[PDB]
């Protein structure tokens, strides 16, 4: 079966996708990160609240459609500059 | 409180910081996977990121348990924001299957705009106290909360709370770190964290944060606290 998703940015943006409920995620994370030019390392994807690793799958997580994936930018801070 | 090290855990604590693939993964629980870039953000001057934090957030809850300590649930160090942004509706679920407050202490960290802070809302004494090591003070954040807790206790519930008996509070001007850098804030919330989960009485001071942070490596790469 099919299945609808919407990832929403934390800038109001929301993005669609279409995928089969038995395929790894990681697939749609790297679909928006390409997309949206980002790096991985930089943002977090999460479905309600709980991180959402490269082989989870719609099935698993039990997502259904038009469910919401959440996407954020790391926390960090400031930066350690070390020299010599 | 602290320890020494073994020389054996001195170096495992050593490569993990050490050079090496950014993106290599050092421990994996919790559905987080910490690479050592991220356990590099525990080297001395260095700010904390949110893998981090969660990740030892959760240690924390699983550590409470296992050593008879009360029931704590951890917020993501996502909630408050997205809590900020879209009010309730917008993290509704993120409480999907778990009764808040049949939980004893929950634990909310908070990112800043460039410095950890942290909440406890403490569900048997209806408390809710807002530490930053930075001095700050947490009114919209502890209002914006009780809110939350509010709303989740009607939609959840079906019952209301009496926002009445729900008491501040902000630590004293005495318990805030003279040396004051934010590159610590995220040592102190997790160390705060971990006070204030046992009930033990914040007794450590600045001093205490470099060794803090090898033995949280080390707590983090075995997924056990010490």
């Amino acid at each position: 079966d099919h299945i609808n998703l919407k990832v929403a940015g934390q800038d109001g943006s929301v993005v669609q996708f279409k995928i089969k409920r038995h395929t790894p995620l990681s697939k749609l994370m790297k679909a928006y990160c390409e997309r949206q030019g980002l790096s991985m390392r930089q943002i977090r994807f999460r479905f309600d609240g709980q991180p959402i690793n490269e082989t989870d799958t719609p099935a698993q997580l039990e997502m259904e459609d038009e469910d919401t994936i959440d996407v954020f930018q790391q926390q960090t801070g400031g930066v350690y500059l070390e020299h010599h | 409180d602290l320890l020494e090290l073994t020389e054996d855990m001195e170096k495992e604590i050593s490569n993990a910081l050490g050079h090496g693939p950014q993106d290599e993964i050092l421990s994996s629980a919790f559905k987080l996977r910490i690479t050592r870039g991220d356990i590099q953000t525990l080297k001395n001057y260095h700010w904390l990121n949110d893998e981090v934090i969660n990740f030892y957030m959760n240690l924390l809850v699983e550590r409470n348990k296992k050593q008879g300590y009360p029931a704590l649930h951890v917020f993501s160090t996502f909630f408050y924001p997205k809590l900020k942004s879209g009010g309730y509706q917008a993290v509704k679920r993120w409480t999907k299957g778990v009764n808040l407050f049949e939980q004893e202490i929950i634990l909310v960290p908070i990112h800043r705009k460039v410095h950890w802070s942290l909440v406890v809302i403490d569900l048997r004494k209806k408390c809710l106290k807002y530490l930053d090591s930075m001095g700050q003070k947490g009114h919209r954040i502890c209002e914006i909360l009780l809110q939350y807790l509010q709303d989740e206790s009607k939609t959840k519930r079906n019952s209301d709370l009496n926002l009445l008996e729900w008491t501040h509070h902000s630590m004293k001007p005495h318990e805030i770190p003279q040396q004051l850098n934010g590159s610590d804030s995220g040592m102190f919330t997790c160390k705060y964290a971990d006070y204030i989960s046992r009930d033990k009485p914040i007794t450590f001071t600045q001093h205490q944060m470099p060794l803090f942070r090898k033995k949280m490596v080390w707590e983090i790469l075995h997924q056990q606290l010490l």
